[PDB]
């Protein structure tokens, strides 16, 4: 939401550096669905 | 019948905790480091 | 949507690997020592 999206853009902006990239999602961790669908998100390509 | 099975197993509130969340639409990027850089220089000018 | 929440969570097998089995009324007991000891004073004496 707009509290957590404001604070982790904060956190990118205070501490990145060199080629630094931060990807942010939501997924529950007490789901094995969420978490097959997270590695085939780390995995395969999204192209919209 | 399976309702109030889960509910005697696990819990009453076992779909909301276990429900999934994710959806690889709402993935978030950040990797502008070159704009917050320029914004920083500025605002080293107005710190004193 | 619950049953193959439960598919991807717990198992595809889960209400028969869970199901209730247990009923008072096939409860059994085992407390005859008596008569059982009169058949093996009868078979001590068919033994040689």
């Amino acid at each position: 939401d707009e509290e957590r999206l404001a604070f982790y853009r904060t956190l990118y902006r205070d501490h990145a550096r060199y080629g630094a990239a931060l990807w942010l999602v939501a997924a529950n961790m007490a789901s094995y669905s969420d978490v097959d669908a997270l590695v085939e998100w780390i995995g395969t390509e999204q192209t919209e | 019948e399976l309702i109030d099975l889960v509910t005697a197993e696990l819990g009453a509130d076992w779909p909301r905790l276990v429900a999934p969340v994710f959806d690889p639409k709402k993935a978030v990027v950040f990797d502008d480091r070159w704009a917050s850089a320029r914004e920083d220089l500025v605002k080293l000018w107005l710190t004193d």
